[PDB]
């Protein structure tokens, strides 16, 4: 499978192009074979759906053989592999869906430790990489723990996930207190 | 009301290949196996979509563990091979997402007691 990666809250695009540049009969169903929507529009009229109004093409480039799928306000449990069937080819795609936090809501003191969180899927093992206001990379798996914070890691850290050999990027703001 | 019954743990030798069995008592939910040591959380192994069309192993598992399922028996299995110390734990059968996608969610309804498997060094 091809795969992709998403950020929790976010949205993602997943792409299937077909041999021919022009529209034709295509869906996207979920690994449990339910279809999600196709080219007279959104399957998900059956009942509560964890996509309902949340999945989407783009119409407008069908006719150049382009039959993505894009999905809003991401859930870690969106992850999933997705199968666009355009004719007689069929292309899947594993979307893995990651959220980062901080151990604290508001802030923290000089001095404290700080552990961050990327909420992940099951069964997947990301690495992360991150980096501090002050420039310092440090790097672990899941969950990275920092010994003591000074005021000068104060401000946004960048941090890096890669999993299956693709990358994406969070911010996030940390305020240390003196 | 699912029933959930695993069989085939015991005490196996490191490097030896060890199938688990789940009896359940259905063809349209998902499975899984989770493990747990003594005093350590419970980890995700492994899940099955209802049709057995799509597996979920976990990363760390990739290559060393499949999984299987047989709904006319009405069993799913967990095949474990190379098998090290760090293995040692008790291995649960669940059964039912309510839909969701097994490599999405690990929040499974039912559960069964578990079986045992403790590698010797």
């Amino acid at each position: 499978k091809k795969v992709v990666l998403g950020k929790k809250g976010d949205t993602v695009e997943l792409t299937c192009t077909a041999s021919q540049k022009k529209s034709i009969q295509f869906h996207w169903k979920n690994s449990n074979q339910i279809k999600i929507l196709g080219n007279q529009g959104s399957f998900l009229t059956k009942g509560p759906s964890k996509l309902n109004d949340r999945a989407d093409s783009r119409r407008s480039l069908w006719d150049q053989g382009n039959f993505p799928l894009i999905i809003k306000n991401l859930k870690i449990e969106d992850s999933d592999t997705y199968i666009c069937e355009v004719e007689d080819q069929k292309e899947e795609v594993q979307l893995l869906v990651f959220g980062l936090t901080a151990n604290s809501d508001t802030h923290l003191l000089q001095g404290q430790s700080l552990t961050l969180t990327l909420e992940s899927p099951p069964g997947s093992s990301p690495s992360v990489q991150c980096r501090s206001p002050r420039g310092k990379n440090i790097q672990g798996g899941k969950t990275l723990s920092v010994s003591q914070l000074e005021l000068q890691d104060s401000g946004t850290w960048t941090c890096t996930v890669l999993q299956n050999q693709k990358k994406v990027e969070f911010k996030i703001d940390i305020v240390v207190l003196a | 009301e699912v029933q959930l019954v695993e069989s085939g743990g015991g005490l196996v030798q490191a490097g030896g290949s060890l199938r688990l069995s789940c009896a359940a008592s259905i063809s349209s939910v998902a499975m899984g196996w989770f493990r747990q040591a003594p005093e350590k959380e419970r980890e995700f192994v492994a899940a099955i979509t209802w049709s057995g069309d799509y597996t979920n192993v976990a990363d760390s598992m990739k290559g060393r563990f499949t999984i299987s399922r047989d709904n006319a028996r009405k069993t799913v299995s967990l095949q474990l091979t190379n098998l090290k110390p760090e293995d040692t734990a008790v291995y649960y059968c669940a059964a039912d997402l309510r839909g969701g996608s097994i490599y999405g969610t690990a929040d499974y309804v039912y559960w069964g007691q578990g079986t045992q498997v403790t590698v010797s060094s």
